[PDB]
């Protein structure tokens, strides 16, 4: 699987807790980028 | 010890001028002549060009230099229509003589290196930035030899005042349009 | 009067030409010295 | 006439900005509702462009299920960039910033083609990349494709 | 001029149009580039144009002409142009007359010299495929089309599939500098993932030895790059490999690997 | 109306922007505004237009600061209901 990015929650750094739902793109994460469980990956499948 | 002015010989600068110009205009159309069938250069005009136009710092400062020594030779213009027409004043005592020599020679410099930067040379040669360029430094020049001044075509300094809505344009000081039609009518 | 212009004008292009020399030296230069770390 | 060939294709003839139309195809239970606008482009004047869609955008955002609205996924195409300050009510709304910038722009749940212009100095300095933008997002768009689509303009 | 590569521009020229595609060319974060931009407009330009000419005095020219006549055509030196980049107004009236009109506009430029690049913007397909049908275009030498409505619905189904690809694609193939934020907020993030573009590179011959994931992972953990006669896109199992990063000195490390 | 503003001197001020611009919006402190009323062209060629019109307005207002009271009139019942539809208009708090 390639994975290009992450799409990660717009308050998941804020330390107070809100109910939004809206997620931003980041593009290209450094190798040592901290990394939030609440997330989705873009990614690739080598199948038919 | 402050004298009179007596003899009058005005030819001297008036044929610096003229052969300034219509040399340089013979030269130039000779070369077309010779060229048209046979009857780093680059690299140098792209760097005369960046300088002329605001594009590196050193550009913008000879940008404002050209702005205020213009303003400064129209004053001095005025100061020397003060005086009568012709005079004999020595070189090394009056102080604005010595500023003009200044003004004079940045302003050969400057039209030297738009010349450099220039892309058709003859129509570079007729243009009003360049006459009055050739109308104005040699008579200096020849003045501040000959130690006697002449009120010659020394107005056509104020002509220098057209080419400011280009200067504040290079600068990005000018950029919407009505602006730039007010600042072009009242130069004019 | 053409003396003048014509001396401004070769002082100029000789100006003109050194900066050009010394920065084509300077980029080849440091785009050799890129290469090795 | 350009799309018989494709399965699993279904038409609702109505408004798409009434809510009985779209609770019919339920819309909360969707991967994504893409709002298209085809007359767009007639309409000249801001104050009269791009009402449609962002109104349809507020009729989703603002629908209760037996959930709320704001989660449904949903990407809108805009003509004018400085419109999509009204996508969003929780952003900080600013006609100076820029399209990427912008919240919903960010988020993905808006475009316009004028983040498309740039792709031609690209494609001057590499016909690659536009053959890649191609390849990626057409599913492998071949050139034989090209060429038998414009023979017989359909699918065989 | 010799030595110096030019383009010439027509189309839909007007001062938004000619910002923005200056704003994207002569780009900082763009490599240093060394060809003159030609504009062939039949509209003499503005004041505002005329200023935003002006500020670009050594790599901007601007000549009043017609691209339907030849003797325009000859005077922009159309001949030996390295590329003809064709602006159409995408927000036009009809997308019909507009694209007619662009496809008029081809058919010229390649009736004078058959042998030029040409790239140019579309609004519909069957347009596009007009174009495709002139004789002298060929898309293997260079020639090339950007169709908008097309490539946009492309983006939103993609969009559809995986949700935020379309802006990821957009600020992918758009051409950006590096800004930091000091402020802990989401725009930090998005503003260092956005600062990646794509480029391409020939991969050494050790990366042709090996497999697809085995180079990739080693581009990544070793070069900090991620790599993306047919384009294969992340295969299984000399050669033009597409990274992702920050800028072009980063990619062409590849082709300098041991 | 410049002398009729003139004639309501202390009661009447009048400024010059456009309620889809947020900086016109904060020039007249909106955001501290008792209500927002929003008048209509009762005799318009298209009232469709002019509702539509009228939403947008809405619609930006909202946008800036979605804790003001509106005060609108429409001239369609289709219209009425889009307007009902926007997720920060309320009836409970005096948008009428
Ligand atoms: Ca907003
Ligand atoms: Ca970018
Ligand atoms: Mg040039
Ligand atoms: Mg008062």
């Amino acid at each position: 699987m390639l994975c290009f990015g992450i799409y990660r929650l717009r308050d998941a750094h804020l330390s107070t807790p809100s109910q939004c739902t809206k997620r931003y793109v980041i593009t290209n994460p450094p190798y040592e980028f901290e990394l939030v469980p609440t997330d989705l990956i873009f990614c690739l499948m080598q199948f038919d | 010890p402050c004298d009179s002015r007596g003899q009058r010989m005005w030819w001297a600068f008036l044929a610096s001028s003229m052969v300034t110009f219509f040399g340089g205009l013979f030269i130039i159309l000779l070369w077309r002549t010779l060229k048209y069938l046979w009857t780093w250069m680059t690299s140098v005009k792209d760097w005369a060009g960046v300088m002329i136009s605001a594009q590196t710092l050193t550009g913008r400062v000879l940008v404002v230099l050209v702005f205020a020594l213009s303003i400064g030779a129209l004053v001095i213009y005025f100061i020397d229509s003060s005086n009568p027409i012709e005079s004999c004043q020595n070189f090394y005592k009056d102080f604005t003589l010595q500023i003009d020599m200044a003004f004079n020679v940045f302003f050969l410099l400057y039209f030297g290196l738009r010349f450099i930067a220039a892309n058709d040379k003859l129509w570079f040669w007729l243009e009003v930035n360049s006459v009055v360029d050739f109308f104005t430094v040699p008579p200096v020049f020849v003045s501040v030899y000959l130690n006697r001044s002449w009120l010659g075509l020394r107005f056509l300094r104020a002509l220098r005042l057209i080419q400011f809505s280009e200067i504040l344009q290079f600068l990005n000081i000018l950029k919407t349009s009505n602006s730039i039609k007010l600042v072009n009518l009242l130069s004019i | 009067g053409p003396a003048s212009f014509l001396v401004s004008l070769a002082s100029c292009l000789a100006l003109g030409s050194g900066l050009t020399a010394c920065r084509a030296r300077r980029r080849r230069l440091r785009t050799a010295a890129l290469r090795p770390p | 006439e350009t799309l018989h060939n494709f399965p699993k294709v279904s038409i609702l003839p109505g408004t798409p900005l009434s809510r009985a139309d779209l609770r019919a195809v339920n819309i909360n239970l969707c991967d994504m509702c893409v709002i298209l606008s085809a007359n767009q482009n007639n309409i000249d004047d801001t104050s009269l462009q791009d009402k449609e869609c962002i109104l349809a955008s507020l009729n989703i955002k603002s629908m209760q299920f037996d959930t709320t609205g704001v989660n449904i996924p949903i990407i809108t195409e805009l003509v004018n960039d400085t419109n999509v300050q009204f996508l969003d009510q929780d952003d900080d709304d600013d006609p100076d910033t820029e399209l990427y910038l912008t919240q919903p722009f960010a988020c993905g749940t808006a475009f316009a083609v004028s983040v498309l212009d740039s792709l031609m100095s690209a494609t001057y300095f590499n016909d690659n990349i536009l053959t890649l933008i191609r390849t990626l997002v057409t599913g492998g768009a071949t050139p034989e494709l090209e060429a038998l689509i414009a023979e017989e303009n359909a699918l065989r | 001029v010799s030595g110096r590569k030019h383009i010439v521009v027509c189309g839909h020229i007007t001062l938004e149009s000619v910002s923005n595609f200056l704003k994207a060319f002569l780009h900082k974060a763009r490599d240093d580039v060394n060809v003159e931009i030609v504009f062939l407009h039949n509209i003499s330009p503005n004041l505002e144009l005329e200023a935003l000419f002006k500020r670009h005095f050594t790599q901007v020219e601007f000549y009043q002409g017609s691209v339907l006549n030849p003797h325009d055509l000859a005077r922009v030196k159309i001949e030996s142009a390295d590329a003809c980049l064709i602006l159409a107004n995408k927000y036009c009236a009809d997308p019909d007359a507009e694209d007619a009109s662009n496809i008029m506009r081809v058919i010229s430029i390649k009736n004078y010299h058959p042998k030029i690049r040409i790239i140019t913007q579309m609004l519909q397909y069957h347009n596009k495929a007009h174009l495709l049908n002139i004789p002298s275009w060929n898309w293997k030498e260079g020639d090339d089309a950007i169709c908008l409505a097309e490539l946009k619905l492309g983006f939103i189904a993609q969009s559809c599939l995986a949700q935020g690809l379309s802006t990821m694609l957009a600020n992918l193939f758009s051409m950006r500098s590096f800004i930091k934020i000091e402020e802990d907020t989401w725009q930090k993030y998005y503003l260092e993932g956005v600062s990646n573009e794509m480029y391409t590179e020939y991969l050494s011959s050790a990366f042709v030895g090996l497999s697809f994931p085995t180079v990739c992972e080693l581009c990544f953990v070793k070069l900090k790059l991620l790599m993306i006669s047919r384009i294969l896109i992340n295969p299984g199992n000399g050669t033009l490999g597409f990274f992702i990063a920050s800028d072009a000195k980063e990619v062409k490390r590849a082709f300098f690997y041991c």
